[PDB]
């Protein structure tokens, strides 16, 4: 029983993932301020 | 599921993601 | 001239790269592309519609490996992010 | 008369060609949703620009 409650678990996982993806939001949230970082850097090269 | 011209250079981290798959 | 770090005035716009023949489709009326943080990265070649690139030409850190020169006075060095070709 | 001028109004403001990216420009527009004068002859202003269009046959 405790194998087949695991195994089940390991695919729900699998599912929750596959499917639905805000579940990654940190890392998601530290490479996007890192991009407008650089991307504010930039663009501050076209001001007087 | 996750998704250059002045200086900005890019390193490359050390370990490659087959490393830390390893 | 194509694949030199060329410093390029095309008719309106200056800057120096490597202009490259490249495969985009202008529209028949436009002149220039650009970059998604607007840097300048194709141009019409005015006198022969053929839409070349714009590579930057080729720079970067120098770094110096090296044993502690307790061990011995030989180093070696690394060129970061350039095609080893243009050392 | 007067008609609602749905969408139209929209010209490449410059002659730079950018690829899937959205820009966001500021300069003179037909704004969205405004209101055209219909006509079917005299003199009109100018205040700033023009969003002259036709229906022809
Ligand atoms: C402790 O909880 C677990 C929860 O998984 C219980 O096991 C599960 O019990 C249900 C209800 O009987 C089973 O559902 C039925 O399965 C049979 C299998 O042929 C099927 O004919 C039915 O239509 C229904 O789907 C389920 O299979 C079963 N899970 C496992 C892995 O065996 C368990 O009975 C509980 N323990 C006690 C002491 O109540
Ligand atoms: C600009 O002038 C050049 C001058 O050579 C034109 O290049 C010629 O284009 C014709 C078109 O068939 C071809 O004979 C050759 O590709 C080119 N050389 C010669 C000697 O003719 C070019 O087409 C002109 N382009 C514009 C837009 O004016
Ligand atoms: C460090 O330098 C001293 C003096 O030059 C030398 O005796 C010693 O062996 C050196 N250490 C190593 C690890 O070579
Ligand atoms: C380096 O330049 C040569 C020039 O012939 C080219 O064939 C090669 O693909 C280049 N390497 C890289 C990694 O761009
Ligand atoms: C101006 O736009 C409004 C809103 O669509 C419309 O009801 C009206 O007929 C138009 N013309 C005038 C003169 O208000």
């Amino acid at each position: 029983l405790i194998a087949n409650q695991f195994n089940s678990a390991i695919g729900k996982i699998q599912d929750s993932l596959s499917s639905t993806a805000s579940a990654l939001g940190k890392l998601q949230d530290v490479v996007n301020q890192n991009a407008q970082a650089l991307n504010t850097l930039v663009k501050q090269l076209s001001s007087n | 599921k996750v998704t250059k011209f002045n200086g900005l250079t890019v390193l490359p981290p050390l370990l490659t993601d087959e490393m830390i798959a390893q | 001239v194509k694949n030199k770090c060329v410093n390029f005035n095309f008719n309106g716009l200056t800057g120096t790269g490597v202009l490259t023949e490249s495969n985009k489709k202008f529209l028949p009326f436009q002149q220039f592309g650009r970059d998604i943080a607007d840097t300048t990265d194709a141009v019409r070649d005015p006198q022969t519609l053929e839409i070349l690139d714009i590579t930057p030409c080729s720079f970067g850190g120098v770094s110096v490996i090296t044993p502690g020169t307790n061990t011995s006075n030989e180093v070696a060095v690394l060129y970061q992010d350039v095609n080893c070709t243009e050392v | 008369a007067y008609t609602n001028s749905f969408t139209r109004g929209v010209y490449y403001p410059d002659k730079v060609f950018r690829s899937s990216v959205l820009h966001s420009t500021q300069d003179l527009f037909l704004p969205f949703f405004s209101n055209v004068t219909w006509f079917h002859n005299p003199v009109l202003p100018f205040n700033d620009g023009v969003y002259f269009a036709s229906t022809e046959k």
